[PDB]
């Protein structure tokens, strides 16, 4: 030559507790495990644990653009020996985990994982001579910088200065900050508040106004992280992200038939989009203050009598404009469920183009060449290793495929920051007179320049002697307890800052 | 299930009249019921009060006049956006001063519930220097 | 009969020997602020932890302020840096 | 199943309202019905 041919997957996953899978020659799964020190450098016990023909029962990985995530379960045996004891009886030891995969199908395909485990409060072993562990998982640059929370100021300092100076890390690996140059631009005054939250959540929160990428990525050969910010995607990209494998094919060959499971949509472009009006309850401004939010794409009918508005808050600072974002419509998104790593097609996340010369996938006939942007591993120990292992493995992977024509950087969620209180001083000059000992002094430009109260006053106010909407860009000059910098502080600390008139103040 | 909403700000001037006069320029004028109509500071003044110049627990139905940024209604405005709020009167003074709200200053208000409007700081002024501080040093008050 | 010591009969009535976590040789340090014009004092001290043979990590802080009102500034709030402790599940099938 | 305009710009498309009329007649010797629009 259709129960003949639907119930045979079946009984083809019903072998999959003892493992019954074409074409894989042989699959093994490797994981190396180093102790990390108090400074951040490795040490040994091969001189360290290594892993082999499994011991693991269930180990989990995905991927984003940034990020590793999930668990790994493992088996030990048995009491009592060093080489087991300083590791896992002991929180708060960070862990790197080497996990390499090799599978031979006539050829072999690679794939590396470099992560690193440690956490507070929580160590996890289950038992009956027998012992089970449980570790998770974060990419290197997350699970350190998620158990570190500062907070202080920092004068002329540019971005990539800031990152720089907070990241002490390099026998591990290193972040490549020198292709971006919108994180090379110095600002007057900065003011790092991880308050209630994570420094790594602040890392990427700024890192998403700028609206730049993360990149995670391994060396196979041999095991280096190293991220990536950049501003777009570019040749400079990849020329670091071809995949050291080859039979690199695209165009999803007619051997993808027999490797899938489940071919599942999110959704797609729609043609209806709802109106989103902006609006700035402003008092003097005089132009319009309803005005439209701006869509990146046409083609797109909007609905009818029904708006999102759009407010802002209205302090008594000179207010700004505008904050130009656009409305966020959907995209493209298939899942791919499939029982092993594909053939002839590049399984690695690559920021590059897989064309679509077919129809098999739900798809669109309209769009051209896609991209990878998830992965996840659920490996399973068979039934069967699962015995004469303990007396003396399944695949199941999926996929996230967006549009190239639609690419935008992903972010995870995090908390935005929380306010905090500041007590200050003024001063003016530094060696002040005695019959000038309290007077007023205004500063221009973030610089200690005598400013008048003039020169601003937009046209509707020259002249009487009244401000209105009690305009920004005039300076004070603020003492701090000067504890709040770094000890590097070869600054005197004096933030500039706006003013309330209205404080000792009538309208008279 | 639902959510109970959240408050947001609104800036708006003072106006009295329409075509306001010159030595009529700045005043202060209370309105009465939700209507244009000149009210007093009495009348309301509950009976501890009646009379010394003094108002326990800051009355309402004493109401203002606020001009809005226009752009916060239907565009089948036949109407002149003026909304009535009520009197906080201690912002410009002390339990010894008495400076009222004058026309053409602007005003935080916050919406706190359906129905319920306030007034919280002040965003003007009438009296600075245009001098660099080196040259004028002017601290003072402007009346009437 | 109220014995202590872990008795030979309790081998029969066990199933599971679960642990959560230890005691570890890595703290975090958590160096306390108090933003305060107008104390004459050190700002930045650290915190205390009750426990010694504990070795601290490298240039990783937590900062800990203080909310700054108008009010006298007071102190200080004596606390320490919870550690963990050594915690044992243990399953087992009946009344030991 | 695959592919044909009539199954096409529904359901590969979000934010499209669709009316939902179910109607369940039961026969028992007499007839109920429940009708329902979402």
């Amino acid at each position: 030559i259709n129960k003949t041919i639907i119930k045979q997957l079946n009984k083809l996953r019903s072998s999959l507790s003892r493992g019954y899978n074409n074409v894989l020659q042989k699959q093994e799964i490797t994981i190396n495990i180093k102790p990390i020190n108090k400074n951040f450098e490795l040490e040994d016990i091969h001189n360290s644990l290594t892993l082999k023909n499994p011991h693991i029962e269930k180990l989990e990985v995905c991927e984003n653009i940034y990020g590793i995530n999930g668990w790994l379960t493992f088996d030990l045996a048995y009491i009592n020996n060093h080489k087991d004891f300083n590791f896992l009886l002991s929180p708060n030891q960070p862990i790197l985990l080497d996990i390499q995969i090799n599978d031979s199908f006539h050829h072999k395909r690679t794939t590396r994982f470099i992560a690193i485990g440690f956490n507070s409060n929580s160590i996890d072993i289950h038992e009956n001579g027998v012992k089970k562990f449980k570790i998770q998982f974060h990419d290197p640059l997350k699970a350190l910088w998620t158990k570190h929370k500062p907070s202080y100021i920092a004068l002329n300092k540019s971005l990539d200065d800031i990152f720089k100076d907070n990241f002490f890390f390099d026998s591990l690996f290193s972040l490549d900050t020198n292709k971006s140059n919108n994180l090379k631009i110095r600002i007057p005054q900065a003011f790092i508040s991880t308050v209630n939250r994570n420094f790594y959540d602040f890392f990427i929160q700024q890192l998403e106004q700028n609206k730049c990428y993360l990149k995670y990525f391994c060396d196979k050969k041999s095991g280096k992280v190293s991220y990536h910010v950049v501003d777009q995607v570019d040749n400079d990209l990849q020329r670091n992200i071809v995949n050291s494998d080859e039979d690199l094919k695209d165009k999803l060959s007619p051997y993808d038939i027999s490797c899938f499971k489940k071919q599942i949509l999110i959704s797609n472009k729609s043609n209806f989009y709802v109106k989103e009006k902006n609006i700035c309850p402003d008092v003097t401004l005089n132009t319009q203050r309803k005005e439209d939010r701006k869509i990146s794409d046409t083609l797109v009918k909007p609905f009818s009598s029904i708006l999102k508005d759009n407010l802002q808050s209205v302090e008594y600072i000179q207010s700004n404009n505008d904050d130009k974002q656009e409305i966020i419509t959907t995209g493209f998104e298939i899942l791919l469920t499939s029982r092993n790593t594909l053939p002839f097609l590049d399984t690695e996340i690559t920021l590059s183009k897989l064309d679509n010369d077919q129809n098999y996938l739900l798809g669109a006939t309209d769009i051209k060449s896609l991209y990878i942007s998830q992965r996840k591993l659920l490996f399973k120990r068979s039934k069967y290793c699962s015995k004469q292992l303990y007396e003396n493995h399944d695949n199941s992977i999926t996929y996230k495929i967006k549009d190239y024509s639609n690419l935008t950087p992903e972010y995870p969620k995090y908390k935005s920051f929380s306010n905090f209180y500041i007590n200050g001083r003024i001063t003016i000059g530094e060696n002040v007179n005695n019959d000038s000992k309290k007077a007023y002094k205004f500063f221009k430009n973030h610089k200690p320049e005598e400013s008048s109260i003039a020169e601003f006053q937009e046209n509707g106010e020259k002249g009487t002697s009244a401000i209105l909407n009690s305009k920004a860009d005039i300076l004070y000059a603020i003492e701090i307890a000067k504890e709040m910098l770094s000890d590097k502080s070869s600054d005197k600390p004096i933030i500039y800052l706006p003013l309330k008139v209205n404080i000792n103040s009538a309208n008279n | 299930k639902y959510k109970s909403f959240s408050n947001f700000y609104i800036n708006g001037r003072i106006t009295i009249g329409e075509n306001v006069n010159n030595d009529s320029k700045k005043a202060y004028k209370f309105f009465k019921n939700h209507k244009p109509e000149e009210s007093s500071i009495a009348e309301f003044q509950e009976n501890g009060e009646k009379g010394t110049s003094a108002i326990l627990n800051s009355k309402a139905d004493i109401l203002y006049a606020i001009e809005i940024a226009k752009e916060m209604l239907s565009d089948k405005s036949s109407d002149k956006p003026i909304i009535y709020l009520p009197l906080k009167v201690n912002i410009n003074s002390a339990n010894n001063q008495f400076i009222p709200l004058r026309n053409d200053d602007i005003i935080l208000i916050e919406i706190q519930s359906f129905t319920k409007g306030e007034i919280i700081e002040l965003i003007s002024n009438s009296a600075i220097s245009t001098k660099k501080a080196q040259q004028q040093l002017l601290q003072r008050q402007l009346l009437g």
